[PDB]
């Protein structure tokens, strides 16, 4: 749609994958503030709005949180405090017609600027003379709509831009929308580091004989600490106490040495 | 490379009759509102006429008075106004200026802002005693 | 027209209070729980007035439902605080062909309801009229459930199935715990002890405060007289904060609860962490008395502060 009525769409409910999306060749103008490229996935939303339409190459730039234009004053507005990002990219395929007036329109004139992310559906004339215009369509009172003529001859500046801005919203709930965190090898035998759906922790990994309950994610023994997860046991791999039999530094040099509750198949050895 | 000139300014006495002819080369548009902007000296930017190339409605301003004929010159590309019993105070710079036309609701809208795309070099029209 | 009645739900409405595996253990969880031998609402569907009553009902803290069917006259819920599509609601249904969970502003007419219509040359059952909603406008939470089919008649006899559910709405999350039992009684609550298994919890994060029940009825003059809603029952309780002792089993599943607020005995059987209480005297916990009425006490001399001597002088 154009820009004068951007169509908005909810994007929820859903794990969202943003590297794709930041690694492609394709969106040219990539601009991001409020948001960590680097941690995109890392963080979590309720909700994303999508705002998708065309201006020119020039308007691009115009449309950015605390900048202000013919566009973005009368279009489209951003927060100052806004959250989210723009994409950019050309599109002089599309309107490959040779030369003539096209559908999309821009607001060149309005009464007032708009509050941020305002609609103007409304396309009554503006009355710019003094003079009350009457309803009368003319010179003072002129449309308030204009066209754009997206020729492909014409330079880059006016070449047309398919511009959709992402805004990510937080609201009095859990996210919804969450990055792929996509998971690693299962590595058994081995005590290793674990995260499994946010439970952290370190251990062997072994294979199970206990049954779990089809819901059942975790598990628990006495006193309340993780000893199973799906099914695998967790148990800490052999931690213990280290001591040194010595004669006496007196009588001998040499000294024996006990790793209490070990099994040193693990680790003049006897056991 | 859509190019506009502007061309007859002439000098007389109070009450004479000049044509300004507006040509233009390379459009590359097939429906274009074309208008008239005077400015001489310690006189701004302000709009006397707009016409639609499609049919050739014409708007205008409150000091036309009939006097301000446009022809739209389909063949050479031209705007040929004619004015008659010239107004001592009309004197100005004039600008032709070209303007994409609208197509909103099916419909063709023609409107000539203070700023309108390219202009071209002014011809002067200068009258008094 | 006829009082609400009311039943004494029996060691009934016990969910799992944690996703953690146990076995073979006791634990001892403070949740919203239903508390023991209590008195849950009961709503009628009989054809024998009919007894149509789907009404209004709070949302305080949880809301435990059991449903005794036969026919599954019983349909769906819907949630929210205002049903005048002022504000947010919610709607769950499970309709002949899928089942619904719609989170939307909605406006809710006087008496929602579904009903089946009933040919007499064909036995055959489908689904006739939905009056619940008229207008959605703008909100997210949408789903519908794989398509699938049940039997939709009305068999006659006592009622034969169990369908408990638990809705607690907590931190923006809705969750449902269903469990779906085989009875056969007549009109009764069933006796014995099953845990509830999780349903699903849904990520709404609305204001819930009243909530009302669907029910199907049947058809065969008039379209607001011209109904029978067919024998069902359903049963409703409210979930309290209480600390429940629950006795796992060498399986995850919870084979026994104990409710630490029922009686003596059973706050003693929470304090030892079993369900044995050998021979002896125990210290429970500690009787105290809640004051009110609270009183304070100042002098009394207003002190006559001379508030008038500048209001009132006279001459100004
Ligand atoms: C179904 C619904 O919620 N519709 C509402 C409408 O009543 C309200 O007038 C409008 C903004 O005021 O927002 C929308
Ligand atoms: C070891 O102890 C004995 C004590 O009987 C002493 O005579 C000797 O010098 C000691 N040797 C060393 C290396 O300290
Ligand atoms: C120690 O480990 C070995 C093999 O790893 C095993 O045969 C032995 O039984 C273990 N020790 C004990 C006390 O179980
Ligand atoms: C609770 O149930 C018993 C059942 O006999 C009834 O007598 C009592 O009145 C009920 N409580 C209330 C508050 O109605
Ligand atoms: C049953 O009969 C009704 C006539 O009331 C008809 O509309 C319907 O299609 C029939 N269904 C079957 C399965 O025969
Ligand atoms: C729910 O009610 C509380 C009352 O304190 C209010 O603060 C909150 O904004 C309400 N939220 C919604 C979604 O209605
Ligand atoms: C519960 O445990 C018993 C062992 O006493 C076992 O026989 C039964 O199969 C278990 N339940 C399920 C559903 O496997
Ligand atoms: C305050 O109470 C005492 C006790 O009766 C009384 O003697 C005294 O007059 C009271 N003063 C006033 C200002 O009412
Ligand atoms: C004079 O003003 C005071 C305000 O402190 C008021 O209480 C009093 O009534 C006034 N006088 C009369 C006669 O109302």
């Amino acid at each position: 749609a154009s820009v004068y009525a951007w169509n908005r769409k909810r994007i929820s409910n859903c794990v969202a994958d943003y590297s794709v999306l930041y690694n492609s060749a394709s969106f040219s103008t990539f601009k991001c503030y409020g948001v960590s490229p680097t941690k995109l996935n890392d963080l979590c939303f309720t909700n994303v709005y999508a705002d998708s339409f065309v201006i020119r190459g020039d308007e691009v730039r115009q449309i950015a949180p605390g900048q202000t234009g013919k566009i973005a004053d009368y279009n489209y507005k951003l927060p100052d405090d806004f959250t989210g990002c723009v994409i950019a990219w050309n599109s002089n395929n599309l309107d490959s017609k040779v030369g003539g007036n096209y559908n999309y329109l821009y607001r060149l004139f309005r009464k007032s600027n708009l509050k941020p992310f305002e609609r103007d559906i409304s396309t009554e004339i503006y009355q710019a003379g003094s003079t009350p215009c009457n309803g009368v369509e003319g010179f003072n009172c002129y449309f308030p709509l204009q066209s754009y003529g997206f020729q492909p001859t014409n330079g880059v500046g006016y070449q047309p831009y398919r511009v959709v801005v992402l805004s990510f919203e937080l609201l009095h709930a859990p996210a919804t929308v969450c990055g792929p965190k996509k998971s690693t090898n299962l590595v058994k035998n081995k005590c290793v580091n674990f995260n499994f759906n946010g439970l952290t922790g370190t251990g062997v990994l072994t294979e199970s004989n206990k049954k779990f309950l089809p819901f059942q994610q975790f598990g628990r023994d006495i006193a309340d600490t993780t000893d199973a997860v799906r099914i695998l046991d967790i148990t800490p791999c052999s931690f213990g106490g280290v001591s040194v039999i010595t004669p006496g530094t007196n009588t001998s040099n040499q000294v024996a040495v006990l790793y209490q509750d070990v099994n040193c198949t693990e680790v003049n050895v006897f056991q | 490379q859509v190019q506009l000139v502007e061309t007859g300014g002439g000098f007389v006495q109070p009450g004479g009759s000049l044509r300004l002819s507006c040509a233009a080369s390379g459009v590359t548009l097939d429906y274009y509102a074309i208008g008239w902007f005077r400015q001489a000296p310690g006189k701004e930017r302000e709009g006397v006429s707009c016409i639609g190339s499609s049919d050739g409605r014409t708007y205008y301003s409150d000091s036309v008075k009939g006097r301000f004929t446009i022809s739209r010159d389909n063949a050479k590309n031209t705007v040929y106004l004619q004015m008659n019993s010239l107004k001592p105070e009309d004197t100005a710079v004039y600008y032709c200026a070209l303007t994409v036309g609208t197509y909103y609701s099916g419909n063709y809208h023609y409107t000539c802002s203070d700023d309108m795309d390219y202009w071209g070099k002014g011809t002067q029209v200068t009258v008094s005693s | 027209q006829l009082p609400p009645a009311y039943t004494n739900s029996f060691t009934r409405g016990v969910y799992y209070p944690d996703k953690v595996f146990r076995s073979s253990v006791l634990h001892s969880t403070q949740d919203l729980f239903l508390p023991f031998f209590s008195n849950v609402t009961w709503f009628h569907a009989i054809h024998v007035t009919k007894r149509f009553d789907n009404p209004v009902l709070p949302f305080n803290d949880g809301v435990y439902f059991a449903s005794t069917e036969k026919s599954n006259i019983i349909r769906g819920w819907i949630f929210g605080t205002t049903l005048d599509s002022k504000t947010q609601s919610l709607l769950i249904v499970n309709n002949a062909t899928n089942v619904v969970i719609k989170v939307c502003e909605f406006q809710f007419c006087n008496d929602p309801f579904l009903g089946v219509y009933y040919h007499k040359n064909n036995k055959s059952w489908m689904e006739s009229e939905f009056r619940v909603y008229s207008s959605a406008n703008n909100c997210t939470f949408e789903y519908v459930s794989q398509p699938f089919l049940m039997d939709l008649e009305g068999k006659q006899g006592n009622f034969k199935n169990l369908r408990e559910f638990v809705f607690k709405n907590i931190d923006g999350y809705f969750k449902i715990y269903s469990k779906h039992t085989p009875i056969n009684l007549v009109r009764d609550l069933p006796q014995g002890f099953s845990a509830l298994e999780p349903l699903v919890d849904l990520p709404i994060g609305i204001n819930i405060t009243r909530f009302q029940t669907l029910l199907a009825l049947h058809r065969s003059g008039d379209s607001s007289s011209g109904w029978t809603a067919g024998a069902a029952a359903y049963y409703v309780g409210y979930l309290q904060p209480r600390t429940f002792l629950l006795k796992y089993n060498e399986n995850g599943t919870i084979t026994d609860a104990v409710d630490c607020a029922l009686d003596p005995l059973s706050e003693t059987k929470c304090t030892l962490k079993s369900f044995t209480v050998e021979k002896g005297i125990y210290q429970t916990s500690n009787f105290r008395v809640q004051p009110t009425e609270s009183i304070v006490r100042f002098p009394n001399i207003t002190n006559l502060c001379p508030f008038g001597e500048v209001f009132n002088a006279t001459r100004f």
